[PDB]
């Protein structure tokens, strides 16, 4: 709770000592705030790979949503992380999900002019 | 734009409006933090003045467009962040269709490291049985496209839009949006092409607040120029 807010604010500051320490005493992997985000949202916006990466080892849910629906996988075609969507794929995030809009990762890549990122989505169909 | 600095972390945000709706005299209150590298906003505000006299989705457009994701190709044509820190003045009338009108004025500028978005709303002609005072809006928010053109003859930006507010019988009530910005500094601003903002809200609640309240995610991004 306490736990679940620092592990928050550490994985979109991109403090992986602290999201390290903060999982070894407790803190819920998929601790989410009032608006749905959880740590691996947060770390995959940003683009933080080896949070991503400690985060699912520790069990985090690669399919949770925001109050909006928006996946990591989602979060992560924002600015195009590609080494993120690839980690997040490996780990069975749905390549097709949509927000509550309809929206998919592939549509929020278009709109960011992530040309590359489309492509790579669009092949997975 | 220098402006465009400001924005490069998560930013906190202070809203504050005055109310007078057909005489209903309130007030609202918000905080929360925007991540505009990513187009988002998270905010709860509160009803300081008890409950709110009107449904809490007519006020959303009301309740900070320089956290608007501008993508790379776009950035040229972000008037919002270009203002800053001095901000802007953004007023609008909202014509609720077959109901009243609210007409607002804001200053949306930085107040020390804040982003502060201060405004007074004046409604008036609504009906006492419509769909505004009889709350007969759903709690629940659509998917939007805000239209943006320049007034390059008055330094600033003009912006229309309906919002579609779903009323519980299926039927949708529309809200005509006219809007404009204005610098409040002197200091040269974005002045954009054509565009809009494709913009995603969503309304919650908080299971410990036991004020009259609105939980606000929201997601906006800049397109329309290739
Ligand atoms: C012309 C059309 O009916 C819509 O009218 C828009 C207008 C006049 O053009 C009506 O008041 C102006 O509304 C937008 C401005 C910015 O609102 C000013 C004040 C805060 O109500
Ligand atoms: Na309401």
């Amino acid at each position: 709770s306490d736990l679940g807010k620092k592990l928050l604010e550490a994985a979109r500051a991109g403090q992986d000592d602290e999201v390290r320490i903060l999982m070894a005493n407790g803190a819920d992997v998929n601790a989410d705030d009032m608006f749905g985000i959880t740590p691996l949202h947060l770390a995959a916006m940003v683009g933080h790979l080896e949070i991503v990466e400690v985060l699912l080892k520790h069990g985090a849910d690669v399919n949770a949503t925001d109050l909006l629906g928006h996946t990591p996988l989602h979060l992560a075609a924002i600015i195009g992380h590609l080494e993120i969507v690839e980690v997040l794929l490996k780990h069975g995030a749905d390549v097709n999900a949509q927000d509550k809009f309809g929206k998919t990762a592939f549509d929020i890549s278009i709109d960011n002019g992530n040309e590359d990122l489309a492509e790579i989505l669009q092949k997975l169909n | 734009s220098k402006g465009e600095e400001l924005f490069t972390g998560v930013v906190p945000i202070l809203v504050e409006l005055d109310g007078d709706v057909n005489g209903h005299k309130f007030s609202v209150s918000g905080e929360g933090e925007g991540d505009a590298t990513y187009g988002k906003l998270t905010l709860k505000f509160i009803c300081t003045t008890g409950k709110l006299p009107v449904p809490w989705p007519t006020l959303v457009t009301t309740l900070v467009q320089c956290f608007s994701r501008y993508p790379d190709h776009m950035k040229q044509h972000d008037f919002f962040k270009s203002a800053m820190p001095e901000g802007y003045v953004q007023e609008r009338t909202i014509f609720f269709k077959d109901d009243g009108n609210y007409k607002t004025r804001a200053e949306v500028k930085f107040e020390g490291d804040t982003l502060v978005n201060r405004i007074e709303l004046k409604g008036i002609d609504f009906k006492e049985d419509g769909n505004i005072l009889g709350h007969k809006l759903e709690y629940n928010y659509n998917s939007h496209n805000v239209y943006i053109m320049a007034d390059k003859q008055k330094n600033g930006i003009k912006v229309n839009f309906k919002i579609r507010h779903n009323i519980e019988d299926g039927s949708v009530q529309l809200a005509d949006h006219y809007q404009q910005n204005t610098p409040i500094g002197d200091g040269p601003v974005l002045l954009p092409d054509n565009h809009y903002l494709s913009t995603q809200s969503a309304l919650s609640k908080d299971p410990n607040e036991k004020r009259d309240h609105m939980v606000l995610l929201e997601f906006v991004t800049a397109a329309g120029i290739t």
